[PDB]
């Protein structure tokens, strides 16, 4: 057997003459624990062991798994029997069967992430679980595939510009409905963009945690010259012999060799040598 | 902490006042004549005119003069606002209806005399 | 259920209201700021009733901005222990029952009542039937059911409906 | 082993009258390709129209494809038509002396120009079509004015005949 007790817990007296009270949880030991439980209405302070104890919660609380199929997820119970004890999670609405001695009481929220990978550097994605040795991945297709740790990373375009059915502008965190496709009818956040493609999140969505993609068309919203030797052949500074520090379309930031600065030269008064 | 059985309410609700249905919605339809009358002014989101719909096919008072009435005759017996507000907004039939109702209600009021404050409302509901 | 409280919001107004309309922005500011919002104490507000004051709007030095404090009376709305509340039906899936009273995602389990009330899917529209079939709760009927359980879900509200106490049922 | 699926200089010449009367009206026109032969016609018959009626203002092509496909028909000279060949000593005519790449369209500038969009929809034309679209001439001609000229590149019925 085992025994994991934590403070603040509430537990309940399954036998003895002090049986049916409920306590709060302060310390624990390893196998006689002399538990001090907070009663309710009462003062004077009890003792009780770990075999006499019981993990009863009262209806309505935040509950969690500590171990088994069901650990990772969180809930609201609905009725606690003698030993068959539901709940539902807050992801989705799967009803989920717990032993009473396999949940604890805490107050933390739930988790429930969605950054930007590259399969190949010619494809993005979004990752939608995280697993211990591989990605799932859902990228432009609408089919979740599966890849190693051993994707790279590039730079989301926060700034990007997508354009709807009607022709109107959207950007990043933008509510967007979804009117033509395989799945029109939803409506879905943008977390990244593409050149004809858009990510979708719904919180009610329960497939791949929420995310999607959908075409921009089918919604409506709801130098060389660096480090080359060159001279100026033309104006005040004209003879002098320069590298190429930065450049524009128009001016030159011109390394002089003969000064010890650097200067800015328009590129028609610039010959390479 | 909070609960009904015992009043139990956070310490800083000791003035709150609690409308009746019908009260909350003559302030919600005059909210929407003002908001009609407001030009150039743009609409609120789906809560307030659910809440609307929901005051208006759950009313069961119609006219002013009724919510003034019981009002009027509720304040001189010893009741909580809150008790107030069940009482009125629930509806009974009967008066053990009325206790079974609010553990709150249970020894507040004599049997009675409740079915006699019972069978004034029921005369003045419509 | 509806209250009527005194509520308290600070209002950060930008330079560029700073005009003869700066006190009508505010309460515009308000209005648009405080709707459809719930909190896990003073509740979910419905709507802005009147506003008592402006206060005196204290310009944060660095910024611009002004901080208004605004008192004001709102109606809220949040579940209650112990309480009786009237609620809207809708659809029946062959899981569970979709009650909604107002914003409240209120949900019926299998776990809170006797086995006096079923649900079959023979029928085309989906209600909750018992043996005798004289009770019928679908879509769009006046029902009462009982609240104790209260969560809080980013200004959303997860709730457990009852249905143990008699004479719960349609008028 | 035959294909069996199925004007040209009236069409091509009410085409060049079409483009021609939306760029002196100082609007910009923004005809799409998605076959490479198609764009190498159009950029080919432009540039001879261009040429012949001297007239100044730019005409874009964009995509770091139809580039490759241009270069690539540079190199290509003895497999085109009799003029590029006999007239290759003069100069070379996949070399265009107007048609010049399209550094986003000249970052959209204004003024009359001729812009080439990447496909037939897809990136690269759809910004320039919604940027575009209410304009003074927004002339998009698919294989907010739309004009509809059509260029064959198989062979019709007749052809296969002969």
């Amino acid at each position: 057997r085992e025994h994991n007790f934590q403070p603040g817990d509430n537990v309940e007296v399954c036998e003895g003459e002090l049986i049916n009270l409920q306590g709060k949880i302060l310390s624990v030991d390893g196998n006689k624990i002399t538990i001090m439980p907070k009663h309710e209405d009462l003062k004077d302070m009890l003792e009780f062991p770990a075999q006499e104890l019981r993990k009863y919660f009262k209806m309505g609380d935040h509950v969690k798994v500590i171990a088994g199929r069901f650990e990772g997820d969180t809930g609201l119970i609905v009725r606690v029997e003698e030993n068959f004890v539901i709940l539902f999670s807050d992801l989705t609405m799967h009803e989920l069967k717990v032993l009473p001695r396999d949940l604890q009481l805490c107050s933390e929220t739930a988790s429930g992430w969605g950054e930007l990978v590259q399969l190949d550097p010619q494809t993005v994605g979004v990752i939608v679980r995280l697993e211990r040795e591989t990605f799932q991945v859902l990228n432009m297709y609408g089919k979740v595939v599966t890849v190693r740790h051993q994707v790279t990373r590039k730079k989301d375009n926060r700034f990007a510009v997508a354009l709807d059915s009607e022709q109107n502008n959207i950007h990043v965190k933008d509510i967007v409905k979804v009117i033509d496709g395989p799945h029109s009818g939803r409506e879905g956040e943008i977390r990244h963009l593409f050149r004809s493609f858009a990510f979708l999140h719904c919180k009610k969505l329960v497939e791949n945690g929420g995310m999607f993609v959908c075409k921009t068309r089918h919604l409506v919203l709801a130098n060389e010259l660096i480090g080359q030797t060159v001279r100026i052949s033309q104006g005040p500074y004209k003879g002098y012999i320069g590298v190429v520090k930065d450049a524009t379309e128009s001016t030159a930031r011109v390394e002089l060799h003969s000064t010890c600065q650097t200067i800015s030269v328009d590129r028609q008064r610039l010959t390479t040598v | 902490e909070e609960d009904a059985s015992q009043l139990i309410f956070p310490k800083e609700f000791e003035t709150a006042e609690t409308l009746l249905n019908s009260e909350v919605h003559m302030l919600l339809e005059h909210r929407k004549q003002q908001n009609e009358s407001a030009e150039d002014e743009q609409e609120l989101s789906e809560v307030f005119m659910k809440t609307l719909n929901y005051t208006a096919r759950f009313s069961r008072f119609k006219n002013r003069e009724t919510i003034a009435s019981v009002r009027s005759l509720l304040l001189q017996k010893k009741l909580h606002k809150f008790e107030l507000a069940c009482l009125a907004n629930l509806c009974p039939e009967t008066a053990e209806e009325s206790k079974a109702l609010i553990p709150s209600l249970e020894g507040r009021f004599e049997d009675e005399e409740l079915q006699q404050i019972l069978d004034d409302i029921q005369t003045k509901r419509s | 259920m509806f209250y009527h409280i005194s509520l308290e919001h600070e209002i950060l107004l930008h330079p560029r209201y700073f005009g003869p309309n700066l006190l009508n922005t505010v309460k515009q500011k308000l209005f648009t700021e405080v709707e459809g919002t719930c909190t896990g104490k003073y509740g979910f507000v419905i709507a802005v009733t009147t506003i008592d004051n402006i206060g005196a709007g204290v310009i944060q030095p660095g910024r611009g901005f002004v901080l208004y404090p605004v008192k004001y009376k709102a109606i809220v709305f949040r579940p209650f222990k112990g309480e009786v509340v009237d609620a809207v039906v809708t659809q029946v899936n062959k899981v569970g029952l979709f009650t909604e009273i107002g914003p409240m995602s209120c949900f019926i389990s299998r776990h809170s009542i006797p086995s006096e009330m079923e649900f079959d899917p023979n029928s085309n529209p989906p209600c909750y039937k018992t043996m005798d079939e004289d009770i019928v709760i679908q879509q769009d009927d006046e029902i009462r059911l009982k609240i104790v359980g209260t969560r809080v879900d980013k200004n959303d509200i997860f709730a457990i409906g009852s249905l143990m106490d008699d004479y719960l049922g349609l008028v | 082993i035959t294909e069996s699926t199925y004007s040209k200089r009236c069409r091509e010449r009410d085409f060049l009258k079409k483009v021609h009367e939306t760029v002196e009206r100082g609007g910009k026109v923004l005809i799409p390709v998605f076959a490479l032969g198609r764009a190498q016609e159009l950029c080919i018959l432009l540039e001879t129209f261009w040429e012949r009626m001297n007239l100044k203002v730019p005409i874009y092509f964009s995509t770091g494809l139809t580039e490759k496909a241009n270069h690539y028909y540079k190199l290509f000279i003895p497999w085109t038509n009799q003029k590029i060949r006999k007239t290759f000593v003069q100069r070379n005519m996949f070399e265009f002396k107007h048609i010049k790449a399209f550094d986003r369209a000249f970052a959209d500038n204004p003024g009359p120009m001729v812009v080439f969009a990447t496909p037939g929809h897809a990136g690269q034309s759809l910004q320039i079509f919604r940027k575009w679209a209410g304009n003074e001439k927004n002339m998009v001609i698919m294989p907010m004015q739309v004009e509809y000229m059509s260029f064959s590149a198989h062979a019709d019925a007749k052809g296969i005949m002969q």
